[PDB]
């Protein structure tokens, strides 16, 4: 019941969670005081990119999660949008009509 | 050919920096710890990459077909 206003911002969720994710990799890598910079900054962007993909799916399963909950989207909004269209046409041309 | 005086001397000062020469030995650190960082990456490959892959491979001949 959380998942509809947490998965509409999909997208949001997904690239914080990148760039918090490159962040707590170079964090941890950095900390290592041997090597170059160039090959802890790859290093990090690697393991951060692979978490990042693989909750990308885990937004998949989620998606269907949602999806069971309201079924046949982007075609019923639009309809609700139209009610709202539609009542904003006769309640302003009956006072047209007696005003 | 008539050298200026300034020429057999010196030029450089004393060449025994600890500076440098635990440069050198740190040149074996840095081998040591390709060594290990290479071998630790070879099994993140061939442990976690390859399976990836052949799971993703079944699924996108399945699809494919």
């Amino acid at each position: 019941k959380f998942v509809e206003g947490l998965s509409n911002n999909k997208y949001k969720i997904i690239t914080g969670a990148w760039a918090a994710s490159l962040y707590g990799s170079w964090v941890i890598v950095n900390k290592d005081p041997i090597m170059t910079k160039a090959q802890k900054i790859v290093q990090a962007r690697m393991y951060a990119q692979f978490i990042t993909v693989g909750l990308l799916l885990a937004s998949v399963g989620l998606s269907m999660y949602e999806n069971k909950l309201h079924p046949n989207k982007q075609k019923v909004n639009e309809m609700r949008r139209w009610e709202n269209a539609l009542r904003v046409a006769e309640e302003e041309e009956r006072l047209e009509k007696e005003g | 050919s008539s050298l200026p005086p300034n020429a057999l001397k010196p030029a450089f000062g004393p060449p025994d920096k600890v500076a440098a020469q635990k440069f050198k030995e740190s040149l074996m650190a840095t081998e040591k710890h390709a060594k290990d960082t290479s071998n630790m990456w070879v099994k993140i490959s061939v442990w976690v990459a390859l399976p990836a892959i052949a799971l993703t491979a079944v699924n996108t001949y399945f699809v494919e077909k």
